[PDB]
């Protein structure tokens, strides 16, 4: 089980600036 | 695990820790471990090892993870994981008002999205994603530069790192003036 990102899985966050 | 970027219309600046986790165990015990870890619940990494013990789960911590780096004036970031045979990639990429993010589906690292302008882009589990995103409008202000960014990443991973065991106290930074199109690199790694 390698790595510890639930950021593959979880989506990832894009805030507009 | 936690990439994190600031794209803004001079450069863009981009973090990530350097922790890869891996686990060897039963699956519903692995997944009960992985659960209270990516929910913010295990803090420090002595009650990461205590929890692992609890549920037999043995855990082996490396802290030296480059996950993020700059090719052509673009920088990369990366973040990935090993479940059940199915090897999962998510890719940012960033330059001057530009940005790109790809999937890994199956053998092929696959656009996602990608925009123009001013962005902050966070890439976590969805208790890393919500602590830097409130890190992150917490301070920075409308017309703040693309060096005022850097401090605020800088404090976006130490808030980070304090509050999980999930990401490392070590992190990188990378930054770049050039305006390269992102797209131009995703292409390239769209084979292999």
């Amino acid at each position: 089980a390698s790595k510890d990102p639930g950021a593959v899985d979880a989506k990832p966050l894009v805030v507009e600036i | 695990a936690l990439v994190i970027a600031f794209i803004g219309k001079n450069g863009a600046v981009m973090a990530g820790d350097m922790r890869e986790i891996t686990f060897e165990g039963e699956k519903p015990d692995r997944e009960k471990l992985e659960k209270e870890l990516y929910s913010g619940s295990i803090v420090t990494d002595e009650e990461m090892q205590k929890k692992a013990e609890e549920f037999g789960v043995k855990i082996t911590v490396a802290d030296c993870k480059e996950k993020v780096s700059e090719r052509n004036g673009v920088l990369v970031g990366e973040v990935s994981s090993a479940e059940g045979g199915v090897v999962k990639k998510r890719r940012l990429y960033a330059s001057a008002g530009n940005f790109a993010i790809a999937e890994l589906i199956n053998t092929e690292m696959t656009l996602t999205s990608q925009g123009k302008g001013s962005n902050f882009i966070a890439f976590g589990n969805e208790f890393t994603k919500q602590v830097a995103n409130k890190c992150f409008k917490d301070n920075w202000t409308k017309k703040s530069n693309l060096q005022d960014a850097v401090k605020i990443l800088i404090l976006c991973m130490e808030t980070v790192a304090r509050k999980t065991a999930s990401v490392s106290k070590q992190f990188m930074i990378v930054q770049t003036a050039s305006n390269a199109d992102v797209l131009k690199v995703v292409e390239k790694d769209r084979n292999s």
